[PDB]
RNA sequence: AGACCUGAGUGUGGCAGGACUACCCGCCGAACUUAAGCAUAUUACUCAGCGGAGGAAAAGAAAACAACCGUGAUUCUCUCAGUGAGCGGCGAGCGAAGAGGGAACGAACUCGUUGCCGAAUCGGGUCUUACAAGGCCUUGAGUUGUGGCACAAAUAUCAU
RNA sequence: CCAAAGAAGGUGUUAGCCCAUUGAGCCAUAAACCUGAGCGCCUCAUGAACUGUAUUAAGCGAGUAGCACUGUUUGGGAAUGCAGUGUCAAGUUGGCAGGUAUUUGUCUGCCAAAGUUAAAUACAGAGUAGGAAGACCGAUAGCGAACAAGUAGCGUGAGCGA
RNA sequence: UACACGAGUUGUUCGGAAACUGAGCACAACGUUAUAUCGUUUUGUUAGGAAAGUGAAGGUGUG
RNA sequence: GAUGCAUCCAAGUGGUGUAUAUCGCAAACUGAUUUCUGCCCAGUGCUCUGAAUGUCAACGUGACGAGAUUCACCGACGCGC
RNA sequence: AAAUGAAAUACCACCACUCGGAAGUUGCUUCACUUAUCGAAUGAAGAGACCAAUGGGUUUAGCGUAGUCUGGCUAU
RNA sequence: CUGUAAACUGAACCAACGGGAUUGCCUCGUGCAGUUCCGGGUCUUGUUUCGAGACAUCUGCCAGAUGGGGAGUUUGGCU
RNA sequence: AUUACCAAUCUUUGAACGCAAACGGCGCAUGGGAGAAGCUUGUCAUCCCCGUGCAUGCCAUAUUCUCAGUGUCGA
């Protein structure tokens, strides 16, 4: 899949973000990461303590402030256009279950991000993998560093998009047999 | 008309196949009368040769 | 009918070559990283008899280049070459008549068996008693090299390929004359099971196209076609020429 | 949804895009085994609508079958009677590939409950169909209504008898009116039922 | 110098094979015979052959029939019907279906999609009289989706 | 004598009475299977009157359906089903079925390409468990076998077989 | 050599195996097959990750 | 001349000659030496050749009809010669 | 709507043309690839790379030509 | 310039280091004791190595020829 | 005690599964139990019994039980 002719589809996902602000994605990703079956168990545990003492009518509660972590949850989150912007993972196994994740992006015009790694978007998170992280409504806390990183990757995925729809990967040949294309310019 | 997004989404990065190509190679440059002779044999029934002819070209005032 | 002895052969039961009282398949030294960038030098220590042969199979020795063993190497043995030659087989070997140095850096004109067309094979062309090819071109701009097999037929192989140098030991073994169908029994129980022919013509028309008759005779011409069916491509196939010139 | 775009992207199966995916997948298909476990199928849209849970108990196996007409097995290619029967390459085997593969993996995995199967990729001479299977033993398969019938004994090999979907297609059934007179619920059931010679006591 | 992915290794916990085969399900599959010959056909979608379950199997909840004043899963039965159907060297021969009277039948359901949820799931523990339609600890599977709920421009969905 | 004379057998010969039977019930038996639960509690969920109010997106299974070929199958005949290869959709402005092909229309039914599902139906094969019968055969008959019968014996063997 | 009854076969070293290879066979794997009971298989298997024989630090009675 | 030839197999990275390599393999015929082995290539066979020699296969191309279909054509290797 | 021979015009849908040039598909085709495929060898036992248009993008640094989310930038 | 190339002329044999670094030691000059690289040339987008190569073979299809190799059947009546 | 019924025992094999097989053969673990020479009245040397486990394939799984990969990435 370097040598054959890549379509310009499937190449969006080997143009990923650069590690200057990758870190920076996977900073709020983690901060914003779902609560990890502890306390998850013990905050609506909370939603009893505190309501069972309470008189009535009064045990509203929920999850405190995250990211759409799922990919079926995050798919709405873009059809709703409520996904502030989605980060989508460099390789997944059946590739087109994230393939089409860039393309209704910009159709309802959500900065995307293709980064490198989902095993680097499941240690944020807590699983062990994740095709796409989508960071939706954030608290005034960190309004300024994603407000950047959305600026921060459009100018890779939104800013480009006329040129990503355009653009055949691959045909890049060895070392070895394009070093010999290289010896016979040289009996040029 | 929500799922017919969900097609015009995934038929946009997707492109058109082998024959939806070849065929407006054909609708491109008159052969009309046989761009639905092209496909009917390989789009199996005739009614549905029209359906297709007549969305190339609706996809060619679309350029 | 039933089917025909050719025919009922390839299913390969009895005649199947015998191969107990021979040595292992007789063929040059592994195409290594020694072989291609210098030589490695190799003694001659024994010269056996693989029955059902009539080329002397040397066996040589060579060092193991990674290991360290000595490696045995069952090649057919070139004319002259006796025990304990040090035979070369490299890319840097002299020529002496023995050595395996490579096909394309051999000199032209010159005499070469045991040649190998595919570059290592470990040698198929040239490689019967007394059979040889001799060089003809080298073409370095290809880098193939047009050798004369010992048939008349002249073809192109890679000027990678290896060679001995001289000619399969055994020569004129044809010229004596058998005198005997004993003799011919002997020959054949080292090689395969294929001795008597019985003619094709002196059998019954179930067994073969030639057999049956009042009379021995063949009774459609001779002459079958190279695209007929197997079990009828019997007696001259795809004859071109026939009979005496 | 998720499954929206999953499943237009394989109904566009001939795009650029998706034969080039399927032309790189085919390629390590052909040098892995015939069948394979997998660890998560390759088609998540298409496998769990056939009946596949990401549970525990649940496992997908690519199997690969080559292509072609199947060739009648007659000595020498030599066929015997009546020249109905002349014909030694023809015959097509009145069972699909996508079954022949189901029963390829019941064959060998006795141990577990194939479900059904469905289309991953082909070439010119093979044919990947990713067959979902159960261990009728895992305690999550045993104690899960949606998929404890199989666990019971009459679904042990129904695969072999065509009770897969892949099956109840050669069969003739999916077709119920007129279509299938003949077919219903068997080729033998209603050629039972229509060359018995029934008698009546009082006749 | 670690995660993930793809694979291994044995440790545990299991399973499969084998028998039986009358019936049943899949594939395979003849020929003798009949046609006063015979190659289509018939025998026969039969025998043998391979495979696989059950106490029944299979089928089964309409991408059904009808053309009516409509019927309403499957199966079975009588019947339609040896057919003014039809297939057929239009020969020998072959040959159903709807409807109808019945048997049976408190027979219907659940996934996926969709929307709303998003780990409420699963498994290892543990605690309880074994309570696993529950408790409470669990990264151990799982977010590449386990599980929950709703069924239509028409309803009432949805929370205390 | 008989609610018992056929569950018609045994007994030295032809038995209602000599024997065994058989009966309408009872000590009821474990109430370890379940009959409606009469239940019994320990716990567990899930049923209603509802205050306000929303779901809206409808979409509902693709190398699938279809088509072409050629192979089979069928009463299914310009394809009944299937298979293989080539081809390969559509999206409820829909798809399939409406037994003569095609195009153009209408109408009617239905919503394939995922899944489970009792009963009625087939089978005396495991007689497994229990049996009941007969215008049947009566020892060359009836199973090959009324008996130490798939035995003795035969065959290199598959098998054959008194 | 029939029938009946009763007896009769003694092993560190003999033969065999444990323990060789030959012609050859074919379990596995792998492939193929609707299907296998098919084929490959020591002149060395397998798209192919196919194994305690040794050497060791540490553990252990006890001044 | 080995991506060979002969050949097996139901099929397969299967098998046989082949552990071989044209002094070989496969396939025929005649039948030891010696002695010669004549003429006939019309035929039917093998065999090459195919520029042009004459003609064809689906496929591909075109035009026709609303469409099933019609009428072609590419005459292409082959097959004639 | 007057007004021409062997030919009738301004609110212009458009079939009205020997040629000129690239684009774009397509066959024909050789040129070079190699990565599929193929064959062989091998116990997969030493493959190519000094070296810079060689491409990789070279986290870069600019030059035009640019396109922009309209201070991020990229594309050529 | 720009490339791995330190080897027998009728039977010899070649297989488990030199140095520098790191830690203490009889210490730091000298060293006794674990250890690391060097070399016997650093990285490879990277095929095991070649060779052919979108041609093949042959993967699958159809098609046309050929096809007693094989199969099935037939091979009238009179007299 | 006999008969009838309804928890065991259940040899060698055989799907047969440690390997094999015209071998009542051969192992590898793992206990325990004989027998003894040495040796300290008992204690385990080979030798020899008894029993379990050990086939392949597959599934699940392992408090972070071990690993491979010029697959992915990062410190
Ligand atoms: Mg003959
Ligand atoms: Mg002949
Ligand atoms: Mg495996
Ligand atoms: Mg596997
Ligand atoms: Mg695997
Ligand atoms: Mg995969
Ligand atoms: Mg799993
Ligand atoms: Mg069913
Ligand atoms: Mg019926
Ligand atoms: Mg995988
Ligand atoms: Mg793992
Ligand atoms: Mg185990
Ligand atoms: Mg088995
Ligand atoms: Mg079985
Ligand atoms: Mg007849
Ligand atoms: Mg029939
Ligand atoms: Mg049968
Ligand atoms: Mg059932
Ligand atoms: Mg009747
Ligand atoms: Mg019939
Ligand atoms: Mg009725
Ligand atoms: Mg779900
Ligand atoms: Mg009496
Ligand atoms: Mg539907
Ligand atoms: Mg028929
Ligand atoms: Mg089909
Ligand atoms: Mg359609
Ligand atoms: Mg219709
Ligand atoms: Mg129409
Ligand atoms: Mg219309
Ligand atoms: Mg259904
Ligand atoms: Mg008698
Ligand atoms: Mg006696
Ligand atoms: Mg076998
Ligand atoms: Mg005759
Ligand atoms: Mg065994
Ligand atoms: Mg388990
Ligand atoms: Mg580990
Ligand atoms: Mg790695």
């Amino acid at each position: 899949q370097r040598r054959l002719k890549v379509p310009p589809a499937l190449n969006q996902f080997t143009k990923v973000l650069d590690r200057a602000s990758r870190n920076e994605a996977l900073k709020l990703i983690k901060k914003y990461a779902p609560e990890t079956r502890k306390a998850r168990r013990e905050r609506l545990h909370k939603a009893a303590e505190e309501k069972k003492k309470d008189p009535k009518k009064t045990v509203s509660t929920r999850a405190p402030l995250a990211v759409v972590t799922g990919l079926q949850e995050v798919t709405r989150a873009i059809e709703k256009k409520q996904a502030r912007m989605v980060v989508i993972a460099n390789n997944v196994d059946p590739v087109e279950l994230v393939l089409w994740m860039p393309n209704l992006c910009r159709a309802n015009k959500i900065p995307y991000a293709i980064v490198k790694d989902m095993a680097r978007l499941g240690d944020a998170i807590g699983r062990k993998t994740a095709t796409c992280v989508a960071i939706t409504d954030v608290n005034a806390e960190d309004e300024a560093t994603l407000k950047n990183l959305i600026r921060s990757v459009n100018a890779r995925f939104l800013s480009r998009s006329d040129v990503i729809r355009r653009q055949w990967g691959g045909l890049q040949l060895s070392l070895r047999s394009r070093a010999e294309l290289r010896k016979k310019h040289a009996r040029n | 008309k929500h799922l017919r997004a969900v097609k015009a989404i995934i038929a946009d990065l997707v492109g058109l196949s082998p024959l939806e190509k070849r065929v407006q190679e054909f609708l491109r440059v008159g052969k009309e009368k046989r761009a639905l002779k092209y496909c009917k044999k390989r789009l199996g029934d005739f009614t549905a040769a029209k359906k297709k002819r007549s969305k190339m070209e609706e996809a060619l005032r679309h350029t | 009918g039933k089917t025909v002895l050719s025919c009922r052969k390839g299913n390969g039961s009895v005649y199947q070559v015998h191969g107990h009282k021979r040595l292992g398949p007789a063929k040059l030294r592994i195409l290594d990283y020694a072989e291609r960038h210098g030589y490695m030098r190799g003694v001659v220590k024994s010269i056996e008899h693989e029955a059902g042969r009539g080329a002397a199979l040397a066996r040589v020795e060579f060092r193991h280049p990674y290991k360290f063993r000595r490696v045995k190497e069952l090649m057919v043995a070139p004319e002259g070459m006796f025990t304990g030659q040090s035979v070369f087989c490299g890319q840097k070997a002299p020529l002496a008549i023995g050595n395996v140095l490579p096909l394309g850096q051999i000199t032209e004109g010159c005499i070469v068996c045991n040649v190998e067309a595919k570059p290592g094979d470990r040698g198929t062309l040239a490689r019967a008693s007394g059979d040889y090819c001799i060089i003809i071109s080298h073409n370095h701009e290809t880098g193939r090299t047009r050798l004369k097999l010992p048939s008349g037929q002249k073809k192109s192989v890679p000027s990678t390929s290896r060679a001995m140098i001289g000619i399969i030991s055994g020569g004129g073994r044809i010229e004596k004359p058998v005198l005997k169908a004993g003799n011919s029994f002997y020959r054949f129980r080292g090689k395969r099971n294929c001795w008597p022919k019985v003619r094709g013509v002196a059998r019954n028309p179930v067994e073969h196209p030639h057999g049956g008759g009042n009379h021995q005779h063949i009774g459609h011409p001779s002459t079958v076609s190279r695209h007929s069916p197997p079990g009828q491509k019997v007696g001259l196939i795809a004859a071109r020429r026939t009979g005496r010139i | 949804g998720a499954f929206m775009y999953l499943n237009e992207l394989w109904k566009k199966k001939s795009s650029d895009v998706m034969r080039f995916i399927q032309r790189i997948r085919s390629w390590e298909f052909r040098h892995q085994h015939t069948v394979v476990r997998l660890r998560r199928p390759t088609r998540p849209e298409k496998a769990r609508m056939l009946g596949y849970k990401t549970k525990q108990g649940f496992c997908v196996f690519r199997v690969r079958v080559r292509r072609g007409g199947r060739k009648r097995p007659v000595h020498k290619g030599i066929t015997y009677g009546k020249p109905k029967t002349s014909g030694v390459l023809g015959m097509k085997l009145n069972k699909n590939n996508q079954a022949v593969a189901e029963q390829r993996l019941g064959k060998r995995f006795g141990n577990l409950r194939v479900l059904n199967s469905y289309w991953v990729n082909m070439d010119s001479t093979f044919k990947w169909y990713e067959v979902i299977a159960v261990d009728p033993m895992c305690k999550t398969i045993r104690r899960d209504p949606r998929i404890n019938w199989i666990v019971n004994s009459v679904h042990k090999h129904r695969e072999q008898r065509g009770l897969t979907s892949a099956g109840r297609k050669h069969r003739g059934l999916r077709h119920k009116g007129h279509k299938a007179s003949k077919l219903r619920p068997s080729y033998r059931a209603a050629w039972r039922r229509n060359n018995r010679i029934v008698f009546l006591r009082k006749r």
